[PDB]
RNA sequence: GUCCCUACUGAUGAACUCGUCGCAAUGGUAAUUCAGCUUAGUACGAGAGGAACCGCUGAUUCAGAUAAUUGGUUUUUGCGGUUGUCCGACCGGGCAGUGCCGCGAAGCUACCAUCUGCUGGAUAAUGGCUGAACGCCUCUAAGUCAGAAUCCAUGCCAG
RNA sequence: GGAAGUCGGAAUCCGCUAAGGACUGUGUAACAACUCACCUGCCGAAUGUACUAGCCCUGAAAAUGGAUGGCGCUCAAGCGU
């Protein structure tokens, strides 16, 4: 196997984390750089190729793409960094008022039986003089600070799962000075960031997350055979992969009610499958349409970010037009898209008749 | 096809120093006067069975790479005989191929000898002396491997002349303007420079008459020697007007700005008939600018045209520097050319059997014109737009738009894409670059 | 693209879905799923299996004589593209469709009286 | 007006091109080289159309047809099959025939006035043929081979036939059709004709490898508005013909 | 190492080939009682030193061979192929007038392109042996050639049956059990008038034989079965598909035959016209089920071949066919 | 320039080396033997496999035997596993089948018997013009 | 062939940044900031 | 990229040529000399090749 | 005829009040080769023949993931058929260490399936600029420009 | 064939001299033309050939990561007295 990935022991946290953000330059307009997501499973498309030079140009192709659960990230938060000798140094967390309970479960391991008093004097010097402490704070970063992030966290009410502790994440500003970012900061408090406003469609963008767990397996499956060198038997899988250059073939809205509905196939119909996504359930908020295979398994959640560099691919460049979304059933060989067009199939069966 | 592909053939000096360098790197060379003296023999007797080896590979492929004269064609055995002197080309394969069996008798020797070894320093000295023993044989070799490095260089540029094609073949006196109607026709670089000996070798063109393909050969020029004694370039116009099946144009120069009498130039042609005893021989008045036929002396008249008495020679006339005859001499003889070769081929196939040959019926097949028997011409269907249509002309300045123009304005290849829709035709204009629906 | 029908048991066939077979006499076969492949590698008769739609045509169980079921059909000479044709198409189908669910269930409430 | 011309390094332009007397079919693919030779001898004098057929690039082995009429096989899509509907005008009838012999180009030959098929064709497909391209339809085989599409070439001038097929079958060919013929080959030797050349009346695409000679036969048999080719040329450059192809 | 091939090393001979012909000498005396002896592929001091001691010596004795091996002193050994005409007037030059009286042959191929190149290729050395022997030989003199074991090898084993009188695969002690390397002996050369060209030729022999009837009771009666077509098509039979009328099917005497090889029996009414075909149209059987199965006969199983083979049975009967 | 195929895209290999494959053409060969595979690597232990549009080094076992003489560059046309096109369908024949060609790409044959897989008729514009059926 | 860390490969690439793949990357910037603004300021 | 402080010129006085001028001989010589080697054939034959720039004069402006 | 310590691969862990978000010393490190289109039947060439830079698209090997689709697997003992024996027969079932046969979701899988594999600086051979040694000259001595799949890093894994 | 000092073989002299070879290289198809040896004018006072002696570089190296004992040391923390 590989010796880059050679400690193979079990990522230190379920989340995982960037490692890296993008270059900054002042000279570009402000933005984010990553995003939060849940894995919802997958589908096939069929696109209408636009590659010159290749075999199937101006021709159908059948792909895979991975669908990705959005709900709005709400921003809490804002965090300053400065240079050193010794690395980059965090000096000032500004968070703000009326943080939700969600965000708060994170800071306990035991929620139910809790006081809850998570940032309750935090709330009160946004009134206890005017709120000296916290202009104090942030003009900290402006003078000091080469290099703000903001803290934004997924609400999991909006997505089908049984968990209900947020998923608090450091996501930085780039392009402009520290000045502008951190008033985009304070401006960005207490509000809901959609995904169409981070990213955008026909996009190479960086997944992170954290592989599919296989637990103890010997040396015919963990190497891949007929000191840290020689192959020994341990953990295979819950590794940290960051995968690179996936594009973005499409963003739903959630709000629009024909997410799979293309240009060509007039089908009012939405992202979910024919009875559910298998193990994950119905996607009812944002989501983004990933092209390829992403790591993680089904409900675990995804960390999107920014390429680092400027690409040099014309696969970046090239505009993406889907001609129809399958539907169609996970938990089977399913040959119907919709429910209407199953019964129009089938006819009319026992179970109808007598109910009507 | 040619002979460009003969690898290049070092000196002694080099074929030392590739040999023996070959043997270091290659091999390992760290040995122990510990180690067991099976392994210490072993380990020399592969050091000289690899020297030989390399050895054996090199001189095998000089060998097998340079022409057997015996095996060509015998326009190319007396070529190269004259420029090479063939038994000197003998030889010196002869001392390569000596010094190849020699080095494999060394190394058979020497073998046997490291088997019955019994120390560490016998067998660095036996190993010493087959390696020096064999150094000193390619050294013996230098004066035959300067040798076949200059015919092998002088062999890859050497031009390809193809005996059994149509062939042109230009022959006469230095200066008479040889060279400058190969130029005229075909677009063979030949040397025209006025002195005597421009034309150091043969230099080769090629024309197209009839859809067919020619070749025009460019001779040195001969003298007027009885053949016994001629010069080494002389010979080879000599052995390429003998050994080829050519149409002969022999050149003479009316006007004695070409250094030699006309009646220098009657007696040679008549000397040199017997080398032409089959081919046609045509006689071309070149430089017919300076003096006409008609100015000569009635003598001179008489006896060119007893040269013309003779069965299959005939007399044209061109100019070289205005090129207005050098144009139908090239049409008359290819034309000569073209019907001589066809009735042979003819002949070849109709020949006193009673039974027409097989390969003969299929020209036949292929020359037969199939027409219907009732004679009735079916309609053509061709629009009135193409026969005023104005013919494509990349030069024009006012060329159409032309696509592939499209493309390298717009990218490339792999770049660039088209759009389908522009040669839609539809009701309503607007209604290209639609969503199609498809499935409802 | 087109959606294509099984030929064992005849639902829709969309893209990616299936396998097809090709025989050597220039005739291929489309299949929906692993369960109509392997059936007829075997070599059954779908007229005979009562879940394939050969049997339901052969058996009565839903009607093939109608002016609906004519007017779908397989086109081979295709058609100057017009907007409005195929707007006012769209329009036909949604009737057409329609119009089929509500004589379907009168054919299934006369098999059952 | 005999051109010669590729559609990639490749010298079969009758594999990758269809050329009639109202339109011209030329595969799409990589750059415009093989179009624009084609737009260069036509000045928007015919429609031309960029087209693919079932997914492959070799559209000239796959379709057949005349000024009358277009014919594609069962595997075409319907935008491909809507993608030749809008290009060409509505005086040719394009039809979709479900024929299990789906390489068309290989196993019908045409004009504007007479169509030589594969023998094993079926009558549904014969009788199709008949009705939309407007011609008469015989069975018969170029010098023992049953793809007449790839061995056999023809105009409404006169046509280019096997090299290897006799003199009498020559004869009886040329009286069922109408139009001069005359065997001969292509692309250096090559006895595949159709694969290898496209004609039309007034003008011919062949590959570059062709000879001299066998560029002359094609300006021979399939005559020019300019007149100078007439069919006869052959019994006066005899001569070139016997040392060309001895 | 070979005990045979240690013993001529020991004591013995150059090789082991000369132990092979001392194993067919005693198995056949021949080479005791003939005078003229002509090897095509002289096996390098071996095979002529067997020739020199039992044989007459120095008699007319043919060393032939492509591969230069090393002169044998007192046999008359030649550098050169064998089956090039001219080293056949070479050889004829060099017998006068006296023909050979035996002849022997080593098939020596270039053996390792999977054992189906080199076998032609010994085989059609071995045929190239038979021509030159069959070339020069007395009536009833002796062929002693190497072959291998494969069909080309039944087809020579055959050609010698035609041509001699005595035939004998020997298979001797001292000979390589590993491989296919068998001898064989042809003895009675009958003397024709004219040689038969196509007799000796090597695509007449070679030639496959006619193929079998194919199993159609295994195709019909159990089609849901394997043992895939891995041969090749027949001539012609392109395109794959055959059709016939209903009634050459009911008319015919082998229903199996027609039924497994075909693959649509019509209803299409001839040009000529059949009232057999309008009346089994017309009738209270074959109804929807015989005309489904009857389109497409190679998606069917047991029990559509079997319903098939009844309905021609009960036409027959209403027809009047005696069985 | 070898007869490795150009701009051919990923598909399912089916034939290895040593693998009996019918001969589709009228050369009068009945079956080829793949005894090598045209453009394949070899890095250990992995038999070389070819698919429909790969040229291999064939011996013919059964048929003519002029054609049995040397060993013979040859096409595969048709491929009994299972492969993926880009349009989605998962497709295979009847039985493997190839046809022999020279090393230009030229086939020794006439006509083709049975179909011609769509990926051999396109990278070799021969077999697409002795092809009587593509699919 | 041609490593993915060679000099002339990194210089093409840095040619296509500038030149092609830069202000496609600039013109989707200033979309997305626009939109960030919009939610930042309402 | 020139050096800083080297202007360069095409001639309109002879056929081919540019003139580097400057104040500094570090500058201008390097400046020449970058021209020359972006300019090399690769792979071919010098002794047929003779494509490329080449510095032809070198003296002062005044 | 002489089941234990350590090393390695993984997994926990006391003390710092419990957590949340982070930084990055150090250790490891990764991509590789071929083909096709264009350039172009161009430069070059008597002919035969016949390139390359830039641009574009695939494939082999390696590496890391993934299960929309295809194939495989079946204790879903899920459904159906069937052999022997039994519960008196029907219905419903039992036993034959999962009787046998067909299909079979989910899960696991397969270059038998799909996806992804990224850029700065300094150098070596070598090619130069200015310029002494040495009144010529010189790429080196002081100063200095470029340049290999190399080196060090970033991207990537651990913390 | 052409060969003028310069593809080769052999001789290699005299005059004018300040000095200049029947020529040291580039060059021509042969010449031509350039260049060297040698000579004169201008600038300027020390040079330049072969050896010897020290110190330094090369004067051959494989394969787990490592050794003037280690850090490190350069008008030394190296060498001679
Ligand atoms: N006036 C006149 N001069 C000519 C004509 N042709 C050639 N010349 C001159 O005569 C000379 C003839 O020499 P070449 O042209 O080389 O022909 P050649 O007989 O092969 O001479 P070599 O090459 O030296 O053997 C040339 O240098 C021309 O200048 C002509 O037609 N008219
Ligand atoms: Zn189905």
């Amino acid at each position: 196997g590989s010796l880059a990935f050679l400690p193979r022991k079990r990522a230190a946290r379920h989340r995982g984390r960037v490692k890296s953000f993008p270059k900054d330059d002042p000279k570009k307009p402000v933005h984010l750089t990553a995003a939060m997501g849940y894995k919802a499973g997958m589908t096939t498309i069929v696109r209408d190729l636009d590659r010159p030079g290749a075999k199937a140009h101006k021709k159908e192709v059948v792909e895979a793409v991975t669908i990705i659960d959005c709900p709005p990230m709400v921003v809490v938060g804002l965090v300053g960094y400065i240079e050193t000798p010794r690395g980059l140094r965090s000096l000032t967390t500004v968070w703000a008022e009326h943080l939700s309970d969600e965000v708060k479960r994170r800071f306990y391991k035991n929620w139910y039986k809790s006081k809850k008093k998570a940032f309750t004097k935090y709330a009160k010097k946004y009134a206890e003089n005017n709120g000296a402490s916290i202009t104090r704070e942030l003009e900290r970063i402006k003078k000091y600070c080469t290099v703000v992030r903001v803290l934004a966290h997924t609400q999991i009410r909006k997505t089908p799962l049984k968990q209900k502790k947020a998923h608090l994440m450091e996501i930085q500003i780039n392009g402009g000075s520290v000045a502008d970012k951190v008033e985009f900061g304070r401006s960005l408090f207490e509000k809901p960031v959609t995904i169409d406003t981070i990213f955008e469609k026909d996009e190479m963008i960086d997944v992170i997350a954290v592989t599919k767990g296989h637990g103890f397996v010997g040396v015919t499956a963990r190497w891949g055979t007929k000191q840290w060198t020689v192959a020994r038997a341990g953990q295979m899988g819950y590794h940290h992969r960051t995968s690179v250059n996936h594009k973005i073939y499409r963003i739903g809205k959630g709000d629009d009610e024909a997410n799979a509905s293309t240009e060509t196939d007039l089908t009012k119909k939405k992202i979910t499958p024919m009875g559910g996504f298998v193990r994950y359930g119905e996607v009812n908020n944002d989501y983004v349409m990933i092209k390829g295979s992403v790591p993680g398994v089904k409900k675990r959640i995804m960390t999107l970010r920014k390429s680092l560099f400027t690409h040099t691919s014309r696969k970046a460049l090239e505009k993406v037009e889907l001609k129809w979304i399958d539907t169609s059933s996970e938990f089977g060989h399913g040959a119907f898209q919709t429910a209407a067009e199953k019964k129009q199939f089938m006819g009319t069966l026992k179970k109808d008749l007598q109910t009507s | 096809t040619g002979w460009k592909d003969i690898p290049p053939v070092p000196t002694a000096q080099e074929f030392i120093d590739i040999v023996l360098s070959r043997t270091q790197r290659r091999l390992p060379t760290q040995i122990r006067p510990g180690f067991k003296i099976s392994r210490i023999r072993a380990f020399y007797t592969r050091k000289v069975k690899f020297t030989q080896e390399t050895c054996s590979e090199k001189f095998g492929a000089i060998i097998s790479s340079f022409p057997v004269l015996s095996d060509q064609h015998p326009f190319h055995r007396d070529l190269m005989n004259i420029l090479y002197d063939a038994d000197h080309f003998k030889v010196a394969l002869g001392q390569i191929s000596t010094a190849k069996n020699l080095i494999e008798t060394i190394s058979r020797d020497y073998v046997r000898l490291l088997k019955y070894a019994q120390s560490l320093y016998q067998c660095k000295q036996l190993k010493r002396a087959a390696l020096g023993r064999m150094a000193t044989l390619i050294k013996r070799l230098k004066d035959p491997l300067i040798y076949l490095d200059q015919v092998r260089q002088h062999l890859a540029r050497l031009p390809d002349i193809n005996p059994t094609t149509r062939t042109l073949l230009v022959a006469g006196f230095p200066n008479v303007g040889k060279s400058s109607f190969v130029r005229s026709v075909t677009r063979a670089d030949t040397p025209v420079e006025p002195y005597a000996f421009t034309t150091k070798s043969l230099f080769v063109g090629h024309l197209d008459y009839k859809y067919l393909r020619y070749q025009v050969i460019d001779t040195p020029g001969i003298l007027d020697h009885p053949l016994e004694e001629m010069n080494t370039i002389e010979m080879q116009s000599v052995t390429a007007l003998a050994h080829l099946r050519a149409a002969v144009l022999y050149f003479m120069d009316i006007s004695e700005q070409c250094g030699f009498s006309l009646k220098a130039q009657i007696n040679l042609f008549k000397s040199i008939k017997p080398l032409f005893a089959n081919k046609m021989v045509f006689i071309v008045l070149n430089k017919m600018d300076i003096k006409k036929f008609e100015e000569l002396d009635p003598e001179m008249q008489q006896e060119i045209n007893d040269l013309t008495k003779s069965g299959e020679v005939e007399i044209l006339r061109a100019s070289c520097a205005t090129q207005e005859g050098v144009q139908e001499v090239k049409n008359h003889v290819c034309e000569r050319l073209l019907v001589e070769r066809v009735s042979q081929k003819l002949k070849a196939g109709t020949h006193s059997n009673g039974n027409i040959g097989t390969r003969l019926q299929e020209v036949m097949a292929r020359i037969h014109v199939a027409t219907p028997m009732d004679g009735t011409t079916r309609e053509t269907f061709i629009p009135e737009a193409v026969k005023n249509l104005k013919k494509y002309d990349k030069n024009d300045p006012n060329r159409r738009v032309l696509a592939r123009d499209i493309e390298e304005a717009n990218g490339g290849a792999g770049v660039f894409n088209v759009d389908l829709r522009k040669d839609w035709i539809l009701e309503n204009p607007e209604w290209k670059y639609d969503k199609i629906p498809e499935i409802f | 693209m087109r959606i294509e029908n099984c030929f064992f048991c005849g639902r829709p066939a969309w893209p990616s879905k299936g396998i097809t077979f090709m025989r050597n006499d220039g005739k291929a076969f489309r299949f929906c799923r692993s369960k109509c492949h392997k059936n007829f590698k075997m070599k059954r008769n779908p007229r005979k299996l009562k879940w394939t739609k050969a049997y339901r045509k052969n058996a009565g169980k839903e009607m093939v004589v109608d002016s609906t079921l004519q007017f779908a059909a397989r086109r081979n000479v295709p058609v100057r593209y017009n907007r409005e044709l195929w707007q006012k198409t769209l329009k036909a189908m949604e009737r057409i469709s329609e119009i089929r669910a509500r004589r379907e269930r009168v054919f299934y409430k006369k098999r059952m009286a | 007006m005999a051109v010669r011309a590729q559609f990639e390094n490749s010298n079969e332009v009758g594999v990758f091109a269809t050329l009639t007397n109202s339109y011209c079919l030329v595969a799409l693919g990589a750059s415009e080289n093989f179009y624009s030779v084609f737009e260069a001898e036509l000045q928007d004098v015919i429609p031309i159309c960029r087209t693919t057929i079932a997914g492959t690039r070799i559209i000239g082995r796959l379709t057949a047809g005349n000024r009358k009429g277009l014919l594609v096989p069962t595997t075409t899509t319907d935008q491909e099959l809507q993608h030749l509907r809008n290009s060409l005008p509505d005086d040719i009838r394009i039809q979709r025939i479900e024929e299990r012999l789906s390489a068309l180009g290989n196993v019908i030959v045409c004009n504007d006035h007479t169509a030589l098929i594969h023998p094993d064709l079926e009558r549904e497909t014969e009788e199709i043929i008949a009705d939309v391209l407007g011609v008469e339809v015989f069975r018969q085989t170029i010098a023992d081979h049953v793809l007449v599409g790839s061995y056999m070439a023809l105009s409404n001038q006169g046509g280019l036939v096997h090299p290897k097929t006799s003199i009498q079958d020559q004869d009886e060919l040329s009286s069922l059709l109408g139009v001069p013929l005359v065997a001969g080959s292509v692309n250096r030797g090559s006895n595949v004709i159709g694969g290898g050349m496209v004609v039309n009346d007034w003008l011919a695409v062949t590959g570059l490898d062709t000879t001299a000679p066998e560029l002359s036969v094609i300006e021979s048999v399939f005559r020019l508005g300019e007149g100078a080719g007439p069919g006869a040329i052959n019994t006066s450059m005899k001569n070139t013909i016997v040392e060309s192809f001895y | 190492l070979d005990k045979w091939y240690k013993l001529a090393k020991e004591k013995g001979y150059r090789a082991r080939a000369a132990f092979k012909l001392i194993q067919l000498n005693k198995k056949y005396g021949f080479l005791e009682k003939a005078k003229v002896v002509l090897d095509l592929c002289a096996a390098p001091g071996s095979w002529c030193q067997v020739c020199a001691e039992t044989m007459p010596k120095d008699s007319l004795i043919i060393g032939v061979d492509l591969a230069p091996i090393k002169p044998i002193p007192k046999v008359i050994t030649f550098q050169s192929d064998i089956t090039t005409e001219k080293c056949r007037a070479t050889i004829r030059s060099h017998l006068k007038t006296w023909k050979a009286d035996v002849v022997l042959h080593d098939g020596a191929p270039n053996v390792g392109t999977a054992w189906v190149q080199d076998s032609y290729n010994q085989a059609e050395l071995a045929l190239h042996s038979l021509k030159l022997a069959t070339e020069f030989l007395i009536e009833g003199g002796t062929f002693v050639t190497k072959v291998f074991r494969s069909k080309d090898y039944n087809k020579l084993l055959w050609v010698c049956n035609q041509l001699f009188t005595k035939v004998e695969a020997t298979k001797p002690p001292s000979s390589r059990n590993v491989s296919a390397e068998i001898f064989v002996v042809c003895r009675g050369f009958k003397a024709p008038k004219r040689i038969d060209p196509r007799l000796l030729d090597p695509r007449s022999i070679f030639e496959d034989l006619a193929d079998p009837a194919p199993n159609n009771e295994a195709r019909v009666y159990n089609p849901e079965q394997k043992k895939r077509k891995r041969e090749g098509y027949e001539e012609g039979d392109y395109t794959q598909y055959k059709e016939t009328s209903a009634i050459e099917f009911i008319n015919t005497t082998d229903p199996i035959a027609i039924l497994a090889n075909y693959n649509k029996l019509s209803f299409e009414q001839p040009p000529n016209g059949d009232v057999a075909l309008a009346a089994l149209e017309k009738l209270p059987e074959t109804t929807k089920e015989i005309r489904a199965c009857c389109d497409d006969l190679k998606v069917l199983g047991k029990k559509d071949f079997r319903l098939l083979l009844k309905w021609r049975l009960r036409v027959r009967e209403i027809f009047g066919l005696p069985s | 320039k070898r007869g490795a195929p150009g701009g051919k895209l990923k598909m399912t290999l089916g034939l290895p080396v040593g693998a009996i494959m019918n001969c589709a053409d009228n050369s009068g060969a009945r079956n080829l033997y793949i005894i090598a595979v045209k453009g394949a690597g070899a890095r250990l232990n992995r038999l070389p496999a070819g698919g429909v549009g790969d040229m291999v080094m064939a011996t013919v076992k059964k048929g003519k035997p002029e054609l049995r003489k040397k060993v013979h560059p040859a096409v595969i046309v048709r491929q009994a596993k299972p492969w993926k096109r880009f349009d989605g369908v998962f497709l295979y024949f009847e039985d493997n089948a190839g046809v022999i060609v020279n090393p230009k790409g030229e086939m020794k044959g006439s006509a083709i018997t049975g179909p011609v897989g769509k990926e051999a008729a396109e990278l070799w514009p021969r077999i697409a013009s002795n092809a009587g059926v593509v699919m | 062939a041609k490593s993915a860390r060679a000099s002339r490969i990194k210089e093409n690439h840095q040619r296509f940044k500038k030149n092609i793949a830069g202000p496609v990357e600039a013109a989707r910037l200033e979309r997305l900031s626009a939109k960030l603004m919009a939610i930042a300021q309402a | 990229v020139m050096a800083p402080g080297v202007e360069v010129e095409i001639s309109k006085a002879q056929k081919d040529e540019l003139i580097l001028s400057g104040n500094s001989l570090e500058a201008v010589s390097q400046s020449a000399a970058d021209i020359q080697q972006i300019c090399k054939v690769r792979n071919k034959d010098i002794r047929k090749f003779l494509d490329g720039i080449y510095v032809s004069e070198k003296g002062n402006i005044v």
